[PDB]
């Protein structure tokens, strides 16, 4: 359950 | 223009670029689109010489119309892996033939 990558900034 | 019509199908644009589509896209994009409803069907395909923002297309289709119309106003200009996505509806009996490079 890594962190998704929905919502990740530049 | 196909891509403001709501149908059950939404169409995911700049989720990743042209040749990376990782073994955990589909599944990342699956789960998180199930909050909108459930999703009945995901088909990745990669445009042959698209730009690199419009090569790799992900299109979920939902069970209910509403589900998608959710998806796509929650989705749309929301960030991906540092990516602005870009998320539209597309026709379902094109989804359904996977006529699936058509203008949107």
């Amino acid at each position: 359950k890594r962190k998704s990558r929905w919502d990740e900034t530049p | 223009a196909m891509g403001k019509c709501p149908t059950k199908v939404v169409l995911l644009r700049n989720m990743v670029g042209a040749g990376e589509v990782d073994e955990d896209l589909e599944v990342e994009t699956k789960e998180e689109c199930e909050k909108y409803g459930k999703v009945g069907k995901c088909v990745i395909f990669e445009i042959p010489g698209a730009p690199d923002d419009e090569a790799v297309r992900i299109f979920l289709e939902f069970e209910r119309v509403e589900s998608a119309i959710k998806a796509v106003v929650d989705l749309n200009g929301r960030y991906f892996g540092g990516r602005v996505v870009k998320a539209c509806f597309y026709n379902l009996d094109k989804f359904r033939v996977l006529d699936l490079a058509e203008q949107v």
